[PDB]
Formats: C-alpha cells, sequence, structure tokens
C-alpha cells in the first residue's frame, strides 16, 4: 500500500500549483513564435550565399 | 595529219538516234567490226542497247555515229582525235568487262591521231536520262551500282517481290510484338518489388531482359506512317550503305546502334549472369558472398565492351541497311566485317558461357556428397529443380548460337553466287524472260530472326514462377 | 487499503482545476496568423556509412558534427557540411537504442540494450578514443542518453526509472521513480533546469534535474509515446505517440494544448524536434516520410519524403539551418 | 605517455647515405601524418619529407626531389628515411612531428627531441621581424607576413605559430591562427587577417624566451618564417 | 579543395574502407536469436552448445551467436525490432511443462505472439522440446488431458509428445515462408549442435537460392 500512500502524497504535492490562463500561455507561444521568425532558415529560405548546404 | 585517202558512198541513214546528221555522206573503212551501211546500222543498233547508264550513253552517241558516220571530203576520211576516244575509256569501261572493245575500238595512235579536227561539236545530245525497273537515276560515284556507272540498284531489293517483303514484314511485326511484350512483362515483375529484388544475380537478369526489350523496340522503329521509307530508304530511291556520310542524314545509324548494341550488351550480361551464378553456387552455403564487392567491375565491362565494338564499326565503314529486314545493320555487301563482328562475339559468349555453366550444374550436383550435413528433403528438391533449370536452358542456349551460325554459313556459301547471278540478270535485263538462278530463300532469314527473338525470349522464362 | 478513493477524488480535482483554466482553445486564438504558404525541402547530403538500421542522431552544439549510432556495432561522427567522417568509434556492445553529443564537444554517450550508457572521449591525446565510463545500475535497457554538461549525464532506462549521473567516479547521485512502464524517450531545457521524460504508458511527466519531484504529469495519448522535445523557449513541449497524434502540452497551463494528426495517417510517430524559431514542428513517421506541421495551425505544411524504410532519429541543429533525419536505410539525408 | 625518440646521427662524407629511424611509442602510429623538418646549424626550420596515413600520399620538398625516400612500418611504430647523395647542405638536426588531419584536429601538436646529422610557385614567409627585447610582465606583438591569400575558400587561414625554446623541439602554440594548442598557456593569443598576422603574447615572463616560426601550412611544400629571437 | 582538407578527405576513405572490411567480417557470421519462456531451460542449450548475453561458438566452419535476452523483463514490443535480419529463432521449450500452473498455454501463447509478429514474417523458427525425460516419466502419473482437455489419442509417451509437436506446428498462420524444424534434446549425444547446423544450413540455402533469382 505504501506505493499508493507515495502516490496521493505526490498527487496532493501536484496539486497546489499556480495554473495559468491557456489565453495568455497560447498569446505567450504565438508571440515568442512570430518574434523570431527572422532567424529560422526553414520558415524564410535564406538565399544560396548564407546557407553552406 | 589525220587524212586517209579512201572510197566512201553515199548515206542512206540521217539518224543519231535523237538528232539529224547535217552532211550527205558516210564510211565504213574506220569500222574495222562492219563492213558496208546495213551490218553499220545493225551494229549501231546493237551498241543502242546502252540506253541504260545516261552519263556514258550521252558521251559515246557522238562516238557511235562519228566513227560509223564519219564524212568524207572527196576521198579522205577524218579519224578521230584523243578527246573522243579518252572520254570513254576509264569512266565507261562497261564493254571490255562485258564483250571487250574490238580491234576498231581500241584508239591507236593511226586510228585516231592526236589533236586535229573533230567537227562533232555541232551536234550536242545532252537530254538522255535511263534507268530501269531495278535501277534509278543518280549523281554520285559513292551510291551507284559501282560495275554500271549513272543508274543505282533501288531502295527496294530486286530478288524478293512485295508479297514476300510484305509476308517477312507480318512476320517480324508479329515475332517482335511477342518477344516486347514477354520482356516488358519481367520488366513489369521486376519493377513490381523493387529494393526486395534489388539482390544483384536477379538484377542481372533484369538487365538482360531490359537490354533485349531495348532491342526488340529497335526491331519496331519500322511500322509507322513510313518509317521504312526513312529508315531502309535513301532521299533519292536507293539502298543505304556506308552509314556515316558527310551529306545523308541520321535516319538508321541510330536504329543501327539501339539494335546492335542491346544485341551486344544482351549477350555479354548473359555471359557475366553465368559467371555470377557458378561463382555464387560454388559457395552454397557458408553465408560467403563473393561476388558482393566486384558489381562496378561487372558494369562497367559488360556497359564499355559492346560500346568500343559499335564505335569500331562505325569507324570501319559497313553498316548498311536492307529492304526485308527493314533494319540497317553491319556488313551486307562485305561478309567478312559482319562475320567478324557479329560471330567472334557469340563464339566467345557461347564458349565462355558453356564452360562457366556446366561447371556450375557439376557444383550444384556435387552439392549432396560435398555436404557435411544433410540436406532437408524440401532443399534437395529446389536444388534438383534449379539444377535442371540450367540443364534445358543450357541446352536450349546452344540451339539459338547453332542455329544462327547454320542460318550464315548458309548466307556465305551462295553470298558469291547471288551476286553473279543478279548481276547477270541485270545484264540479260539489259538485253531486251529470263529469271534469276537461285533467290536467297525468306525461310532463312525468317529463322535467323527467330534465333535472336528466341533469345530474346529464353531470358524472360526464369521469372515464370 | 482504501486510499486509492482519495487518490481518485485528487485526480478528479486535478482534472477540475486545469479544464476550469481553459478558455483559449489555441487553434481559435491563432484563427489571424497566415499560414507557412508550403515548404519544401531539398537533400542537400545523403550521409551513407552504415551497413545496418540506424537508431539515432544528435547534432553537437557547433552546428556542423552529426554522431550517429548504428546496429552495426559502430556508431561514426560525420562531418555536416564535407560529407566526410572524422571517427569510427567500434562499440564493444553490437545493439544501440540512443547517442548523445556533449554541448562542449569532447565527450560522446553510446548506450544501447545492455544497460551501460558508455561515454567516450574524443579531444584526447594519442589520437584514438577509449571509454572513460562505463554508467552501470540500470536493469531494463538504455532508451535516450543526453548530456547536461561534460561531467552529468541524464539517461532513460527501461526500469521506468530516469537517473542523472556522475561521469567523474560513475555512481546514480539521483534517481526519478514516478513512471508506470518504459521509458521510450527524454529532452533536456534549454536551461539545463527540468527535464521531461515520455514514458510508454501514455505519460509524459515533466522532472525537477535538481531535487528530483516531478513537479507536473501530463496526459492525453491512449498507446506509447517514442519522442518528446521542449520548445525552444521552455514552456511547452512536443509529444510523439503511437496514435499517430503529436500532442504540444504547455508547462504552465498544465494541459494539452492542439493535436496534430491527420485522418489518412495510421502508422505511429519516431521522433519530433521543433525548428530554432519554435513555429513549424517536425515528426518521423513509419510511413517512410517525416511530415512538417505547422505547430501553431495543425495543417501540414510539406512531406519529406527520401527514406526507402521507416525514420528512426531526426535533430534540428541549434541555429536552425538544416534537420536530418536517421532512417533505417543506413543512409541519414540532410534537409533544408 | 606520448613520445618520439629517433636515433642514427653521427657525421657522413658527402656523397655517402644514412637510414634515420623515427621510433613513435605511446599512442596510435597508424593513423597519424607523420613529418619530417630540419634546421641548419644556426637558420630557421625547412620543410623536407611527408607521409600520411597508411602511406597513401606522399609529398616531397623540391631541394631533396627524389634523392629522399622516406617509409614507415606501422606494426613495430617506425617511421625511416632512405636519404642518398648527401650534399653539404643537408647538416642538420632532423625532427619527426606528428600531425592528425580532421575537423577541428591540431596538426604538429608534438615533436621530437631530434637527430644531429653533420656532413664534411612556393609561398614564401617573410617574417620581417628577428630580434626584440622584452621586460617579463609586459605585452609585446610578434609580426608574419604571407605572399599569398591564406584566408582559404574553406573560411579558416592556414598558419600555426610555433615556439623553440633555448636547445629544445618546438612545441605548437596556435593552429590556423586563432585557437589555442593542448596544455598551452591562455596569455598566448593570434589574430590578423588575409597576408597579415600576429602573436600578440600577454604579460610575458621567464622560461617563454626563444624564437616564433610561423609556418604556413596553405599549400605544398610547407614553408617556414625566419623567426623572432625574443631576448631578455 | 585544400592542403588540409585533402589529408581529411584520405582519413575518410581510410576508415570508410575499415568499416566496409569490418561488415563483411561481421556479415560472415550467422545470427540466433534464442527466446524461451521463464525456466524453460535455456541454461540447458546455452551449457549444450559451448541484461543482454552474447554467445560465440563454432561448429563446421560457420561462426554462430547466440543472444539469450529472456534475461530480461520490460516491453517484449519495444526492443523486439532490433532482430529482424537474424537467421533463426532458437526457440526453446519446457517439455515437463505440461503439469505445472497454465504453463504450457503460457509458453504456447509466448510462441504465437512470437511467430506471427510483423518483423519475424520470413525467419525460419527451430524449436527444441527439452527436458523430454521428465516428461516420458510424468505422462503415467498425469495424463495430457490436464493442459490440453480437447486431446483424443493414446497415453504413449512417442504419440503424446508427437501431439504437443504437431500442436506447436499447427501454431504458425503464415506457412509457406517460414517452416518450423523440431528436434527433442539427445542429452547423451551432441546432435543438437548438429540439428542446429542442418536448421541454420537448410534456410541459408533456401535464402542464398532465392537470392540467386532461381529458388
Ligand atoms: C546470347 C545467346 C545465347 C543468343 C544470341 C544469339 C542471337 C540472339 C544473335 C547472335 C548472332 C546474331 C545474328 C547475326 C546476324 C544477323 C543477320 C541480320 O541480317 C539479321 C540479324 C542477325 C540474324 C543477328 C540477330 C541476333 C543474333 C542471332
Amino acid at each position: 500500500i505504501a506505493q499508493a500512500r507515495k502516490l496521493v502524497e505526490q498527487l496532493k504535492m501536484e496539486a497546489n500549483i499556480d495554473r495559468i490562463k491557456v489565453s495568455k500561455a497560447a498569446a505567450d507561444l504565438m508571440a515568442y513564435c512570430e518574434a523570431h521568425a527572422k532567424e529560422d532558415p526553414l520558415l524564410t529560405p535564406v538565399p544560396a550565399s548564407e546557407n553552406p548546404f | 595529219h589525220c587524212g586517209r585517202a579512201a572510197p566512201c558512198e553515199p548515206l542512206r541513214y540521217n539518224v543519231c538516234l535523237g538528232s539529224v546528221l547535217p552532211y550527205g555522206a558516210t564510211s565504213t573503212l574506220l569500222a574495222g567490226d562492219s563492213d558496208s551501211q546495213e551490218e553499220a546500222h545493225g551494229k549501231l543498233v546493237l551498241w543502242s542497247g546502252l540506253r541504260n547508264a545516261p552519263r556514258c550513253w550521252a558521251v559515246i552517241q557522238p562516238l557511235l555515229c562519228a566513227v560509223y558516220m564519219p564524212k568524207c571530203e572527196n576521198d579522205r576520211v577524218e579519224l578521230p582525235s584523243r578527246t573522243l576516244c579518252q572520254a570513254t575509256r576509264g569512266p565507261c569501261a562497261i564493254v571490255e568487262r562485258e564483250r571487250g572493245w574490238p580491234d576498231f575500238l581500241r584508239c591507236t595512235p593511226d586510228r585516231f591521231p592526236e589533236g586535229c579536227t573533230n567537227e562533232v561539236q555541232n551536234i550536242k545530245f545532252n537530254s538522255s536520262g535511263q534507268c530501269e525497273v531495278p535501277l534509278v537515276r543518280t549523281d554520285n560515284p559513292k551510291s551507284w551500282y559501282e560495275d554500271v556507272e549513272g543508274c543505282g540498284i533501288q531502295c527496294q531489293n530486286p530478288l524478293f517481290t512485295e508479297a514476300e517483303h510484305q509476308d517477312m514484314h507480318s512476320y517480324i511485326a508479329a515475332f517482335g510484338a511477342v518477344t516486347g511484350l514477354c520482356t516488358l512483362f519481367t520488366l513489369a515483375t521486376f519493377v513490381a518489388d523493387w529494393r526486395n529484388s534489388n539482390r544483384y544475380p536477379a538484377v542481372i537478369l533484369f538487365y538482360v531482359n531490359a537490354c533485349f526489350f531495348v532491342g526488340s523496340i529497335g526491331w519496331l522503329a519500322q511500322f509507322m506512317d513510313g518509317a521504312r521509307r526513312e529508315i531502309v530508304c535513301r532521299a533519292d530511291g536507293t539502298m543505304r550503305l556506308g552509314e556515316p556520310t558527310s551529306n545523308e542524314t541520321l535516319s538508321c545509324v541510330i536504329i543501327f546502334v539501339i539494335v546492335y548494341y542491346a544485341l551486344m550488351a544482351g549477350v555479354v550480361w548473359f555471359v557475366v549472369l553465368t559467371y555470377a551464378w557458378h561463382t555464387s553456387f560454388k559457395a552454397l552455403g557458408t553465408t560467403y558472398q563473393p561476388l558482393s564487392g566486384k558489381t562496378s567491375y561487372f558494369h562497367l565491362l559488360t556497359w564499355s565492351l559492346p560500346f568500343v565494338l559499335t564505335v569500331a564499326i562505325l569507324a570501319v565503314a559497313q553498316v548498311d541497311g536492307r529492304s526485308v529486314s527493314g533494319i540497317c545493320f553491319v556488313g551486307y555487301k562485305n561478309y567478312r566485317y559482319r562475320a567478324g563482328f557479329v560471330l567472334a562475339p557469340i563464339g566467345l559468349v557461347l564458349i565462355v558461357g558453356g564452360y562457366f555453366l556446366i561447371r556450375g550444374v557439376m557444383t550444384l550436383f556435387s552439392i549432396k556428397s560435398n555436404h557435411p550435413g544433410l540436406l532437408s528433403e524440401k532443399a534437395a528438391s529446389k536444388i534438383n529443380e534449379t539444377m535442371l533449370r540450367l540443364g534445358i536452358f543450357g541446352f536450349l542456349a546452344f540451339g539459338f548460337v547453332l542455329i544462327t551460325f547454320s542460318c550464315h554459313f548458309y548466307d556465305f556459301f551462295n553470298q558469291a553466287e547471288w551476286e553473279r547471278s543478279f548481276r547477270d540478270y541485270v545484264l540479260c535485263q539489259a538485253n531486251v524472260d529470263c529469271e534469276i538462278k537461285n533467290r536467297p530463300s525468306l525461310l532463312v532469314e525468317k529463322i535467323n530472326l527467330f534465333a535472336m527473338f528466341g533469345t530474346g525470349i529464353a531470358m524472360s522464362t526464369w521469372v515464370w514462377t | 487499503d482504501q486510499l486509492r478513493q482519495e487518490a481518485e477524488q485528487l485526480k478528479n480535482q486535478i482534472r477540475d482545476a486545469r479544464k476550469a483554466c481553459a478558455d483559449a482553445t489555441l487553434s481559435q486564438i491563432t484563427n489571424n496568423i497566415d499560414p507557412v504558404g508550403r515548404i519544401q525541402m531539398r537533400t542537400r547530403r545523403t550521409l551513407r556509412g552504415h551497413l545496418a538500421k540506424i537508431y539515432a542522431m544528435h547534432w553537437g552544439t557547433d552546428s556542423r558534427l552529426l554522431v550517429s549510432a548504428s546496429q552495426d556495432g559502430k556508431l561514426i561522427i560525420w562531418d555536416s557540411y564535407t560529407t566526410n567522417k572524422v571517427h569510427a568509434i567500434p562499440l564493444r556492445s553490437s545493439w544501440v537504442m540512443t547517442c548523445a553529443y556533449a554541448p562542449s564537444g569532447n565527450y560522446v554517450a553510446c548506450g544501447g540494450l545492455d544497460n551501460i550508457c558508455s561515454i567516450y572521449n574524443l579531444k584526447t591525446r594519442e589520437g584514438n578514443v577509449r571509454v572513460s565510463r562505463e554508467l552501470a545500475g540500470h536493469t531494463g535497457y538504455l532508451s535516450c542518453c543526453r548530456f547536461l554538461d561534460d561531467n552529468q549525464i541524464v539517461t532513460s532506462s527501461g526500469d521506468t526509472t530516469c537517473a542523472l549521473w556522475d561521469i567523474e567516479t560513475g555512481q546514480q547521485t539521483t534517481t526519478f521513480t514516478g513512471h508506470t512502464g518504459d521509458v521510450m524517450s527524454l529532452s533536456l531545457a534549454p536551461d539545463t533546469r527540468l527535464f521531461v521524460s515520455g514514458a510508454c504508458d501514455a505519460s509524459a511527466k515533466l522532472w525537477d534535474v535538481r531535487e528530483g519531484m516531478c513537479r507536473q504529469t501530463f496526459t492525453g495519448h491512449e498507446s506509447d509515446i517514442n519522442a518528446i522535445c521542449f520548445f525552444p523557449n521552455g514552456n511547452a513541449f512536443a509529444t510523439g505517440s503511437d496514435d499517430a497524434t503529436c500532442r504540444l502540452f504547455d508547462l504552465r497551463a498544465d494541459q494539452e494544448l492542439m493535436t496534430y494528426s491527420h485522418d489518412n495517417i495510421i502508422c505511429g510517430i519516431t521522433s519530433v524536434s521543433f525548428s530554432k524559431s519554435g513555429r513549424l514542428l517536425l515528426a518521423g513517421y513509419d510511413d517512410f516520410n517525416c511530415n512538417v506541421w505547422d505547430a501553431l495551425k495543425a495543417d501540414r505544411a510539406g512531406v519529406l519524403a527520401g527514406h526507402d524504410n521507416r525514420v528512426s532519429c531526426l535533430g534540428v541543429t541549434d541555429d536552425g539551418m538544416a534537420v536530418a533525419t536517421g532512417s533505417w536505410d543506413s543512409f541519414l539525408k540532410i534537409w533544408n | 605517455d606520448v613520445q618520439l625518440v629517433e636515433s642514427g646521427g653521427g657525421l657522413v662524407q658527402p656523397g655517402g647515405s644514412r637510414k634515420l629511424s623515427c621510433s613513435a611509442s605511446g599512442f596510435a602510429f597508424s593513423s597519424f601524418g607523420m613529418h619530417w623538418v630540419r634546421q641548419a646549424p644556426e637558420k630557421g626550420l625547412e620543410w623536407v619529407a611527408y607521409i600520411s596515413s597508411g602511406s597513401g600520399t606522399i609529398y616531397y620538398a623540391d631541394t631533396v626531389k627524389g634523392r629522399f625516400t622516406i617509409s614507415r612500418d606501422d606494426p613495430k611504430n617506425t617511421l625511416f628515411l632512405q636519404m642518398t647523395s648527401l650534399r653539404s647542405e643537408d647538416t642538420a638536426m632532423y625532427y619527426c612531428v606528428r600531425s592528425i588531419y580532421y575537423y577541428g584536429s591540431s596538426p604538429f601538436d608534438f615533436w621530437g627531441q631530434g637527430t644531429t646529422l653533420t656532413v664534411s610557385s612556393d609561398i614564401v614567409m617573410t617574417q620581417a621581424t628577428s630580434s626584440v627585447p622584452v621586460t617579463p610582465g609586459e605585452s609585446v606583438s610578434i609580426s608574419c607576413r604571407s605572399s599569398k591569400s591564406l584566408l582559404h575558400s574553406n573560411g579558416n587561414t592556414y598558419l600555426y605559430w610555433f615556439l623553440q625554446r633555448p636547445g629544445q623541439s618546438p612545441q605548437l602554440l596556435i593552429y590556423r591562427m586563432s585557437n589555442l594548442a593542448s596544455g598551452v598557456p591562455d596569455r598566448f593569443s593570434g589574430s590578423g587577417s588575409g597576408t597579415a598576422f600576429t602573436l600578440t603574447i600577454s604579460r610575458l615572463e621567464a622560461e617563454d624566451v626563444g624564437v616564433y616560426y610561423c609556418m604556413q601550412h596553405l599549400e605544398y611544400p610547407l614553408t617556414f618564417g625566419a623567426g623572432t629571437k625574443l631576448e631578455l | 579543395l585544400s592542403a588540409e582538407d585533402k589529408a581529411a578527405v584520405e582519413r575518410s576513405k581510410m576508415i570508410d574502407r575499415n568499416l566496409r572490411e569490418d561488415g563483411e567480417k561481421a556479415a560472415r557470421e550467422v545470427k540466433l536469436l534464442l527466446l524461451g519462456a521463464g525456466e524453460s531451460g535455456k541454461s540447458t542449450i546455452v551449457k549444450q552448445m559451448k541484461g543482454i548475453v552474447e554467445t560465440h561458438f563454432t561448429f563446421k566452419d560457420l561462426h554462430f551467436k547466440m543472444f539469450d535476452v529472456g534475461g530480461q523483463r520490460s516491453e517484449r514490443k519495444k526492443w523486439i525490432h532490433c532482430f529482424e535480419g537474424v537467421t533463426a529463432i532458437i526457440f526453446c521449450v519446457a517439455l515437463s511443462d505440461y503439469d505445472l500452473v497454465n504453463r504450457m498455454h503460457e509458453s504456447m501463447k509466448l510462441f504465437d505472439s512470437i511467430c506471427n509478429n510483423k518483423w519475424f514474417t520470413d525467419t525460419s523458427i527451430i524449436l527444441f522440446l527439452n527436458k523430454k525425460d521428465l516428461f516420458e516419466e510424468k505422462i503415467k502419473k498425469s495424463p495430457l488431458t490436464i493442459c490440453y482437455p480437447e486431446y483424443a489419442g493414446s497415453n504413449t509417451y512417442e504419440e503424446a509428445a508427437a501431439y504437443i509437436q504437431c500442436q506447436f506446428e499447427d501454431l504458425n498462420k503464415r506457412k509457406d515462408t517460414k517452416e518450423i524444424y523440431t528436434h527433442f534434446t539427445c542429452a547423451t549425444d551432441t546432435k543438437n549442435v548438429q540439428f542446429v547446423f542442418d536448421a541454420v544450413t537448410d534456410v541459408i540455402i533456401k535464402n542464398n537460392l532465392k537470392d540467386c533469382g532461381l529458388f
């Protein structure tokens, strides 16, 4: 039963955490994603000069 | 100095076969052959048979109705100068080989003086053009009937009739189609499971079948709208020879190189397969694949050897076109070049193939007694199958090489007889019936084509599981 | 004795709590952003040394050298610019299921089916490469190894236990024990402060690299998960599953955000790795192609089909210059 | 440890012959491209011979082209040099140096103790500076000038810096003009551009004096500078 | 190129040659995955012949390898794909296991899962009915009906063993691709290694002829 005791202990430890609004988290991911769209040679195919492959 | 006192008579024939004679006296004393006017005209009508070969007829006609119909000026007979004789000696030497120029035509310093009056320049018979049913008008000494200048032997082979040609064409078309489909089915089978069937000796078999497929579609480059009339047939209307020429287009050199490369790569690939089998079967068990590391050298040798051979055939220029087969192939006029470049390679292929094949069969026959363990019943069945599979094929591959050799030596036997009788026929046509002694039988050509496409078929029987 | 009902009570409370904080459904917020058009990547180089299936790769922080570990019993360190090989490290155990590359570029950690993540040394005297350590202790099989620094290597074994090792001595300093089934994949953070381990019983847990308390536990998948990779920000991570559904989870929201699934797909995921920007999420499938999912709108943006057999590993370089896919053909392409 | 020692020195009458045997011991000899570089009694270093991994590639200096023969025996870990028809110009010490060539490697990173052998379109490295005295604690900049664009299409400049301590075998300091060697103090640094280089040594101390050759490696035969003798 | 890159490409070719050569020398040895249920007698056959354990033995000029993986408790379906391309699968079954508890059904069900698995479709499965003597003594006490209720035949060792053998040789859903060879462990003879050899040489011949494009 000690396994189940440690399980419920870990669940209680995990329960009391500050969940943030998925709206803000999504907006944050979108913000970071869009802000760094200039330094990505897969989104913006850089001319054959810089790309050494 | 070209004047002899001789008695002449008033003429009774005033025609040089297409023009008027502007004088009113003739002699016959210059003409050693004839005596009187009647015999002179007799000989004129006998020499009139030179209507054909116009480049000689147009230039002899002055000599014909000058040497037989000269002019006498108060018993003075004029004997022609070097110009008239020398015009019709070298380039028009048909007679010496045909009958022989008698003492009268052989121009001597006494009978034909050197640089005096001719007077024959007044009458010109420029418009003369005649090439009979087996002939066509040509203007290049390369593409003529070398013996008879002016004309050339026409694009259709005159030995065989159109019915025989159509029968041959129907046969080649049908048999080419059957081989094409069979080989294409094998290619379809190999592409069906590719990269699972990219295991090497099977891939060698795929290449053999693909090579013979390219060969078979090569044979069927004819049977379009008029593909034969551009492939076999020259621009003027004669058969094609000396394939690469500065003037003529690359129409059938391409269809020659396709069929020849296809064939030679096919038969070489077969030898490489047989070697691969021998080397594999030597290591049946022991999980050691020796031919794993020498695949590139197979490719290089098998692909390159036909290349150097076909370029050697284009170097020496003998590949020509045949009306019946309807495909330009090496050395029809000359026995030697075809003999060497088509039978020496197949000779080598048969001998090497035969040796390796017998060695391989002896190996996987001995496999039981030379196996330390015992073969499972299921295995011994599969080995004894694949042993009979090479045997039958080992015998069948012998037949398909022994058929062609029988069909060729048949050609090389009477190739002398045909070139003689064919020449004799057009001479006998030049006299006027008289026919050919022996025309090449279409049977041997059909059996030759059968041998080829049979070899194309046999390499496609292994994928029949 | 009866605490299973209270465990159920807390589980329901968790689901209630993470549910009552969901008002976005990211696919709703992303409605404004224009698509990435269509991206087609041409195979630039075909690195061909191996004679068997290759199971892992890892781009060294150089963004040039990749190490590719195969089943031939030889991992080779490639040079992605000139196709040249620089080492042929003949490993003692023929079976290999992972490969790592220490960020300094000094060490390279193999590890296979016999429980010993066995690290190697490249920048040495004497030319040849030696075995610095053989980190034994696991009772399953190594599934991934990853480097924190030249001293600390985390492992993801088949004993349901991710363990952080100490190269210097060769003993488990900490043992993270929360999972039920196998641990099939593991991925570090860009700050190396907390890693996530994708288990084999459809639970992706976020550990803490220091203490060893599983701060969060994410669920949503129905089958095994075979790949994890952090969003380069470090507040999101993909999961590759056998459900064919590469799901983008979140670390702060505590729940699934969106799902990448096409109803014409049946085969499982083997690898996932975000691009440097974090915009487009790659994924290595068993249909012998690695689709490129737009990681904002769930819409497929391309197909990288140059492989004969399934792709096993997919590494994205640390400047987004080029991705590389490790097939079972023994050829690993480098797309761009 | 890593240890290069050779033997077969002494004196030879001109037009004679000798075989110099470099006995490599402590590493993997087979994978190391071994070189041969000599030094006239009071001149700068010159390049002589070369042997690659498994004898798959050999080069020679134009001065000894076809007159010498280099050969190696991997299973015994030994490097031979067959020299015939010796002029009076080959009197020198003969170092056998290791060089390993892969990406991010350090070629010429160890030099043998060296044996004396007395007798009775190439790139030129115009090291303009010859001798500069410096006090322990200060910063001094040495100069090396090339005769050809050393920044190659690859993006890196093939120019090395060797320090020879008085009566020692010279060790590597910096390789490819920027990177430090294995087991060198961080005081040393290199800088510059194409066809203009420096070794800006910082806070110079004792046990650091000697001569600094700039062996350009861009093309073959390798040519060294005259060397800058640091006095105290 | 450059002066250094030439030597780099030379190193590339040198280690590439060494890699290919090791490839040849590695492909020269036949592999044999050794399955077997818990206490099936893997110890018996592994000692008869000579994490994971790799045992190298040679016989009649063939280098065998056995990976007795059975010494591992993890998700089978995750690492078993590491063994596709193995020659045969030596699958020992405890024949004295008909009496204990269900254990025979356990061994049969493992055979069923390993014999119809996606990756092993072509790999010919050997199986060793080991510990025949204990089963031979045991039949006179308890009939084979204990574990096979449907069984209808003689309670003689010879027929009972043949029924068990046939019951296993039935399991394979695919019959035309993978032939299932069988042997009882002759304790007082060397016929175990001999049978392994005969099995492997058969599958090698079949594979090697299918390679030649004849079969
Ligand atoms: C590979 C072996 C077993 C079989 C190959 C033999 C066959 C295919 C080869 C060998 C000699 C070749 C023949 C020799 C020359 C001629 C005369 C020509 O006017 C028609 C084609 C024909 C008839 C060739 C067709 C192909 C040929 C018959």
